[PDB]
RNA sequence: CGCGGGGUGGAGCAGCCUGGUAGCUCGUCGGGCUCAUAACCCGAAGGUCGUCGGUUCAAAUCCGGCCCCCGCAACCA
RNA sequence: AGGCAAGGAGGUAAAAAUGU
RNA sequence: GUGGGAGAGGGUGGUGGAAUUCCCGGAGUAGCGGUGAAAUGCGCAGAUACCGGGAGGAACGCCGAUGGCGAAGGCAGCCACCUGGUCCACCCGUGACGCUGAGGCGCGAAAGCGUGGGGAGCAAACCGGAUUAGAUACCCGGGUAGUCCACGCCCUAAACGAUGCGCGCUAGGUCUCUGGGUCUCCUGGGGGCCGAAGCUAACGCGUUAAGCGCGCCGCCUGGGGAGUACGGCCGCAAGGCUGAAACUCAAAGGAAUUGACGGGGGCCCGCACAAGCGGUGGAGCAUGUGGUUUAAUUCGAAGCAACGCGAAGAACCUUAC
């Protein structure tokens, strides 16, 4: 994801583009290398495809760096998938609604979601029975997100927390 | 594995129950406040024994050292 | 603003981080640098590339309080105690003497889980 | 490759001028076993050299090569479950090798014509101690130094 | 009816607020990796940001209305 | 100064489920 | 008995520093700590690191051992007290007073529980963070009981030398610690190691025997069922002792041996990875295959070692559909 800084620039004519909502209009590389040396702020290519390309003068590296840490804090809160069959047994059923009711506890969004093979004829009616059942169950830490909906080879079931 | 030489080697006859005979006491120490081993010392297992405990009660006194420092390094 | 040409250098080791405090002779700390002083957070804050870093720091800064006459003394072991130490020899201090000195109890209490096993 | 050290190779040297670093380059310029090809587009470069920026065209070769040559280059080792970045040391004929290996791609990057030519400036901009080469020998150093706390697993 | 907040690749959510520059996780499909399955990794596929507008050289973003979704009150009668 | 070795350091030896 | 000796034997009273934390004081500032990486965590009310003191509680570095003690559990700062065991030397006193021990009585780690205290660290449970498909876990940040003491109770253990105690005999050597000697060597008592004979299923044991005997006690008669039920006793509880059967399986096992295997070790190798050059995957097409479709898409080949393979020549032929 290169948007491109100072001499990282090959086009000729570059929309120079200021750092906020303002324009320089359609100038040089050269040009555009001056402006941003003008701000300080790196002159980079942020919009390459655009109608002469889009020339932002922005610090590049520190704007990168931003990026790199509001991605980090998105990472986190989350979502637990718990992975049903429909050969799946009734202790194994209820280890599997213990561990969706210790999320729901926790603060975690849960995607209960079924693995299908063949027989996805009497696949997902099973899907359906188990899945509703333990929304059922869990209803009162539970808001479902996403009903049992079938989508090929899998089925998934989302449960959001009524309050935390 | 340390034969620079031994403590009761290089010294003549002496008496080991006598915590108030540090000369020839702070022989037996390390440079760190710390007792030299059997094969630092050269003594008897009962002998070295005795040493240590007399080398201990200096140390509740205050004759000789608890520990120091190691210099140089 | 305080100004005192002599006194000590601790360095004080943990294998995470290897932090080193100037002090005049009595035991004043003026300054001191460790990893993170010099940036550097959390794996490299105890190499001894990093250790070496904040001893130089150290002793830029005593500098900037004349500073020449500093005895050295090491508090356990971390990632880089000897580079710290030859770091600061190389520095610029008129070095008093390495003074090798660990905190080890006499058998205290019980040490974490990390440092049972060593029993 | 876990017996000998294993051999450099001899190389017969330049039949233009008598070395063997020029052969060394030459070879490393031509792909496909074209030599005589390559040879000549050196030698067009040498020329260009000689007339632009009136120097010995060897001479001015071998500053390019020591302006661009890298003493401290990095590794790679998966330590502890991340992998570190290892900055070392170079071997004097590794480090000419990578020298020659980034003279050419230069050569490679540069947006004009003719491939002597470009060979040329490029020379030419190592020389001056600028253009790609150097700039890429730069960022090594850089990372040589940006990763030198690692340097204690020592490979 | 009164007020606040949000509507975004299939779902959850970042970004809006600070005009230009849309990300991650789950899901879809294909591959890899594996002796093989999951797990894994990768991609590839896939959003104009509810919508109609205007602003401005340029809107997920500034602004209005409708459409929704959440909640709080709705009093004297 | 090197020669070997004893001991103390500290760095490294990541993680990776199953069964035709 | 007398003369000695060694020792972390046990209890009672004290003290001695390092260290930790916690408090105050000082100087000092931008992070510390933590990790395979990180994050939670603390820190500007100023942490951490450094010095000064003080407050505690707990444990005892070096010596320290492959060592010493006890009957076992166990036991280490040091000192004092009370106090056991034991070893030698003299062979002086007694004259078989002994050995063993069902029961019984006593002790009995650690955890646990009761009553009261104390509480620094560590730290089950627990609350967090990561790690992870999941994490009740390994890893980190806290954190309660507990660890510590008194008094009471619990009585189990890989309570191990997995070797019941007692004595007599049956090569040595070698190291150890501890006593006496006529002291570079003898002779006792312990602790180890190697090995004669012998024993043993072999490993191994081998004067500290699992050798040869004798003495007495404890227990065993396939594994699972099960140290469970059932009773009985004990206990404040947890549980403990005491201890089956029904059924079920033709095994449960030990010791070794050959291999194989190991995210066991050492020594090696190979284009195995690195170092390098060029690709493959992205494009079209050439082909072979899987899948799918067909009236039939002939049949096989299957990870490396099936996939420009049989096919080194499918228009009919070939050809098997
Ligand atoms: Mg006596
Ligand atoms: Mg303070
Ligand atoms: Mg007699
Ligand atoms: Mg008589
Ligand atoms: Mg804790
Ligand atoms: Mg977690
Ligand atoms: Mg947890
Ligand atoms: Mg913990
Ligand atoms: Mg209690
Ligand atoms: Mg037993
Ligand atoms: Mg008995
Ligand atoms: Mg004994
Ligand atoms: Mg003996
Ligand atoms: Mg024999
Ligand atoms: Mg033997
Ligand atoms: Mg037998
Ligand atoms: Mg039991
Ligand atoms: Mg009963």
């Amino acid at each position: 994801k290169e948007y491109l800084t100072n001499e990282r620039i090959r086009a000729k004519q570059v929309r120079v583009v200021g750092p906020d909502g303002k324009q320089l209009g359609i100038m040089d590389t050269r040009e555009a290398l001056r402006l941003a040396q003008e701000m300080d702020l790196d002159l980079v290519l942020v919009g390459p495809n655009a109608d002469p390309p889009v020339a932002r003068i922005m610090d590049y590296s520190k704007w990168r760096y931003e990026q790199q840490m509001a991605e980090k804090e998105a990472r986190k809160t989350e979502v637990k998938s718990i992975k049903f069959r429909v050969k799946i047994d009734e202790h194994d059923y209820q280890t599997k609604l213990g561990h969706i009711k210790r999320f729901l506890q926790e603060g975690h969004k849960v995607k209960v979601t079924i693995m299908f093979r063949g027989r996805e004829v009497a696949h997902p009616e099973l899907g359906e029975r188990i899945l509703n059942r333990v929304t059922e169950d869990l209803k009162d830490l539970a808001v479902v997100e996403m009903k049992p909906e079938m989508l090929g080879r899998d089925m998934n079931m989302l449960l959001a927390p009524v309050k935390v | 594995p340390s034969r620079k030489a031994k403590v009761k080697a290089t010294l003549g006859e002496f008496d080991l129950r006598d915590y108030r005979n540090v000369e020839v006491l702070k022989r037996f120490l390390s440079e760190t406040g710390k007792i030299l081993p059997r094969r630092r010392t050269g003594l008897s297992a009962k002998e070295q024994r005795i040493l240590a405990k007399t080398i201990k009660r200096a140390r509740i006194l205050g004759l000789l050292p608890f520990t120091e420092k190691l210099v140089r390094k | 603003k305080r100004q005192v040409a002599s006194g000590r250098a601790y360095i004080h080791a943990s294998y995470n981080n290897t932090i080193v405090t100037i002090t005049d002779p009595d035991g004043n700390p003026i300054t001191w640098s460790s990893g993170g002083v010099i940036g550097y957070k959390g794996s490299r804050k105890g190499t001894p590339y990093a250790a070496q870093l904040a001893a130089l720091d150290a002793a830029k800064k005593a500098m900037a309080y004349g500073m020449q006459s500093v005895d050295v003394i090491v508090r356990g072991t971390g990632a880089g105690r000897e580079q710290a130490i030859r770091a600061l020899q190389a520095s610029g201090l008129q070095v008093k003497s390495i003074v090798d000195d660990t905190p080890v109890p006499h058998n205290g209490c019980r040490p974490k889980k990390k440092f049972r096993k060593a029993s | 490759a876990r017996r000998r050290r294993a051999e450099v190779r001899q190389l017969q040297p330049d039949l233009v001028y008598g070395d063997v670093l020029v052969t060394a380059f030459i070879n490393k310029i031509m792909r496909d076993g074209k030599k005589n090809l390559a040879a000549r587009i050196f030698y067009d470069a040498c020329k260009i050299i000689q007339e632009k920026t009136g120097q010995e065209p060897l001479k001015v070769f071998k500053q390019a090569v020591e302006n661009v040559k890298p003493r401290m280059e990095v590794r790679s080792r998966r330590v502890g479950g991340a992998n570190y970045q290892v900055p070392m040391e170079v071997s004097p004929r590794r480090q000419q090798s990578l020298a020659l290996r980034w003279l050419v791609q230069a050569a490679n990057q540069r947006p004009e014509r003719r491939a002597a030519v470009r060979i040329a400036h490029e020379l030419m901009d190592a020389a001056e101690g600028k253009g790609g080469a150097v700039k890429k020998k730069e960022d090594v150093e850089r990372m040589a130094e940006a990763n030198r706390a690692y340097a204690h697993y020592r490979w």
